[PDB]
């Protein structure tokens, strides 16, 4: 019933919404796990028919944090070592040099397994089902294939007027050259900031959220320090000691809030845009 | 490095040249009256205002002597355009300029919304810049200008290609449903009760 | 020389124009304006037979250099904005509302169906250019039709003041109009590298 | 005790009843501000909670011009208070807080005037005077034996704060009316603040700007984002496809609102982290 | 008895039989030889009867139809009937099951493919079923159609007294032209089934020209019929029985009750008539 791909695979406390039809094919639990990004929705609507309920994702990249750490999705670009896939299980290895389609790496696994009693006995079953299964993802995935059952009515741009960015414009060739799959994934993750509709062009946010590099996805704002973000620290080693500093303003009569409570809260968290969208006021055809 | 400037727009007019294979000449041109043109330097064309543009405050000469005073001037981005959308197809198996060309319209856009909502205001600063009422006409002409500029700048960065036969619809469409609106933002400029003039 | 001498005097005797003049009612051009003598009409799509002769004129000429747009707010607007007072204020406003409200039609009507137009003009038009021809030819069509219009009704007209009322409805059918112009298809296909290629914007200033 | 400036009148919304710096029933703020009393949790969920006031961006997006205004300057203040729309009493209340004396006094007139005035119900009439008097008295941070603010500072634009340099939104307030600016200092949460130890930003864009006619709702730049609010017209937009059913998903993902935020000027704090005293104060710089 | 020519159709095989049949006006007798189902799910159009006095109330009556296009739609959409120019393009027939690709090609007399099929088919199992048998007896229905009389008789009279000009009311309308010239083309059953569902904007008898509408609803067409008015824009079309936008910027509107106010007050429908030229008689 999961479509998790950590549930395709012991035990992983998939998320149960997992199970629920929406196509993310991985838990917000594994969000966490590898990514640290929160999965979220943003109704919208001018009668409150809702039909906009779209999703849309934010991070929790702690706002002193430099470098690899503002990479929110890295680039096949050193992505072996960005994750690395070496300390991981040879199942998660594998699940990743398919997404990142290193198929010299699978051979080199296929052949590895070859001799192995383990293989030859058993789990060879195990491997190519969870590959075939796998593989079904890019295959209701990656437009040019799949009946092209992805058009879905509406088309979408992400490097789209860079502020005061120079004349140009990038990226987007890698974009198209990571699996479809995670291409969908950033649609979901991260709204256009503008949509064209039939008639009219709306406006959703004044200012950038985030970037896209030749690196990776990563979160920064255009210019100046980064806004302040506390991690929410709800979640998520002993084998050596870890250590962190931490600023900590240790508040009191905060029972004052007997008196602030009773008003209404405004939210303080990491919504993501980029680029437009567009609705097709015709059919090409 | 005005020099520079000519010696690359020559290098585009060679490139013109060695494009175009026809001249179809003697067909007459008796629409224009081609008098004089004159080129004023681009620098600072991604932003506008800048009293710089002002600072040629002799045009009123030229305008006295030719004035082709054009009220309410509007712009068919579409019909500039279009002829240049031929081109990343050339060569092959990039976005080698639409990923650039495609944004470049969406700033364009955005560059006559502001203009238009800015404007309304800045008449009085432009008048503060020279007080000739006459100004308040003379001002627009600028706005153009401005991307004329920037449409100058541009044509030396891509002239390498040639009409493909047939566009991606994308950029037709992109066209349509941004210009679309373009137009329609000159509707809100208006005139109340000048009485006789 | 009656279309010149009863209203062109007033044109010449106004000293007075300070916002917007009549740039051109009988004025200026050359031997291209000549040709526009029949009693044109608004009511219905030009009669191709008319023209032939304008057509073998623009063979000569190239007609590239002029914009799709008619300007239909731009240059209309400032040629309404006087009148006299109350007396047949009525019928000046009713019958330019009813003027304005044609000409809407007449433009949408050639939107909708120049394909027919362009085509039975170039089955005897075989011009290379023959869409550009056709497709100015409306305009000065037009253009000459309402220069007569307003050569018949020019009158002394001297009060000024605008009518919100007619700015209204000047808005509302003008936006239509750009509207209807936005939907042409705006040579879209066939390559049109037929077309001049815009002179490749000729010296990089033109 | 109730203390709406309103409650004066001779209905407030129940919330009134507290004591709150706003001086203002939520009812009215919203018939004539059209906006909600809320505050935001500053709370680093590391027991490190604090909250400040605030109060949404409601008014339409379409407006133009005039409309744009939320709250005018007293040099446009009867432009959208068209006094000839509101009662005398609102007309004097509005008089008294932009200072203006002549209206008073004429006013003060215009009971003689009102030849029903014999029923002495002029004693009432001046007895909510005074009552709505009191406020001012109290807000008036100028008064010999007022506390001015430790520690505490606010400017309305970043280089303002850091350099202390002189500016228009700056000069405004403080030309501007005492009562007006203390609520504007009580509505409007910075975008920035100055601890000695870390200097905070919350947003790289600042909402919508002030000027010399008033609270201006233009955002600095592009247009203005969706605001998801007889011979006349409903003019009602609406769309297709209602919402494919995912809602147990979508309950289950974090929900954002639409609600615009005040992001606008930059706070200070110096020599020590000593603001949590609850007993009012002007709090002048 | 049935004479739907689409009752006449029958499956090749058991999958796709044609449930959702003719209707019971494949039985009756108006000489369309078309269910109105088949019409519209064909043709967009739903048959009608005009009602006609005799001078009186002495029974007369003809039969008409309303088209059931959109407004909105252009071109293809709108073309509301092919030519033999068009009519692959139009019906993308390879989407249509064989038989019907069949019927259509014998209609525009493609007798060429028609008989390349047929001789494909002669030695499949199928088709040494009676599917032949079936075509033929389909051939023997047009005979006793048209031979009997549609390019016969009728093309007869039609070209001898009381012809229709199916004409432009009004010269002006030369987007119209002597496209009525082109009606001598099409096969005698189009053309019959044409006149059938077209009205006259006038008649002509010893006793008077009667008109029948101020202004012309359609126009003659470059192929096959198309809906699009004379002039201006189409004028409202409704219709009865997506992530679309539908805004519609009503009036507010709060004087309800206004039908049950209303109702005694008669409904006037609105669906578009269907009016050309004149036609002509002699008592
Ligand atoms: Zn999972
Ligand atoms: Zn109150
Ligand atoms: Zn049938």
């Amino acid at each position: 019933v999961n479509r998790c791909i950590f549930a395709s695979i012991y035990k992983s406390p998939c998320s149960p919404d997992a199970y629920h039809d929406d196509g993310w094919f991985i838990c917000n639990n594994h969000l966490i796990k590898r990514f640290k990004m929160s999965k979220m929705v943003l109704p919208i609507f001018d009668e409150d028919d809702n039909q906009f309920k779209m999703t849309i994702a934010r991070h929790l990249v702690g706002n002193k944090e430099r470098g690899i750490k503002r990479i929110l999705i890295p680039s096949a670009t050193n992505y072996q070592d960005v994750f690395n896939l070496n300390s991981m299980m040879q199942a998660e290895q594998l699940i990743f040099h398919l997404i990142y389609n290193n198929e010299n790496a699978v051979n080199t696994i296929c052949d590895n397994l070859k001799y192995t009693e383990g293989f030859t006995s058993n789990t060879q079953r195990v491997i190519h089902s969870v590959y075939a299964t796998t593989k079904s993802i890019l295959d209701t995935t990656n437009p040019n294939t799949f009946c092209s059952r992805v058009s879905r009515d509406e088309l979408r741009f992400f490097d789209v007027t860079n502020a005061r960015a120079l004349r140009g414009g990038a990226g987007d060739q890698l974009f198209n050259n990571y699996s479809g799959f995670l291409q969908n994934l950033i649609r979901r993750a991260v709204a256009p900031e503008y949509l064209q509709i039939d008639t009219e062009e709306l406006r959703f946010r004044n200012c950038a959220t985030c970037i896209i590099d030749e690196t990776g996805l990563v979160a920064s704002v255009p210019d100046g320090p980064e806004l302040y973000n506390p991690i929410r620290s709800s979640d998520i080693q002993p084998n050596r000691l870890q250590i962190r500093n931490v600023l900590k303003f240790e508040g009191d009569t905060r029972e004052l809030d007997r008196t602030l409570s009773g008003y209404e809260e405004y939210p303080t968290y990491v919504p993501l845009f980029l680029g437009y969208q567009i609705i097709n006021s015709e059919n090409n055809f | 490095k005005l020099e520079d400037e000519d010696f690359l727009k020559l290098k585009a007019l060679e490139f013109s040249k060695d494009i175009v294979n026809e001249k179809l000449q003697k067909i007459i041109v008796v629409t224009d009256g081609m008098k004089r043109l004159y080129e004023y330097c681009n620098c600072k064309n991604s932003l506008e205002t800048l009293p710089s543009a002002a600072n040629y405050g002799s045009l009123l000469k030229r305008l006295n002597l030719y004035n082709l005073d054009h009220i309410e001037m509007n712009v068919n981005f579409y019909e500039l355009l279009f002829p240049l959308t031929l081109y990343n197809d050339n060569d092959n198996s990039d976005k080698t300029l639409s990923h650039q060309l495609v944004n470049y319209i969406f700033l364009a856009s955005n560059y006559f919304q502001n203009c238009a909502k800015n404007f309304n205001y800045m008449r009085e600063t432009f008048n503060v810049f020279g007080p000739f009422k006459q100004i308040d006409f003379m001002v627009m002409f600028v706005i153009k200008f401005n991307f004329l500029c920037d449409m100058r700048n541009f044509a030396k960065l891509i002239d390498e290609l040639v009409p493909n036969k047939q566009p991606n619809m994308r950029i037709h469409s992109v066209l349509v449903m941004r210009d679309k609106i373009v137009k329609l933002a000159f509707s809100n400029l208006q005139f109340q009760t000048f009485s006789k003039k």
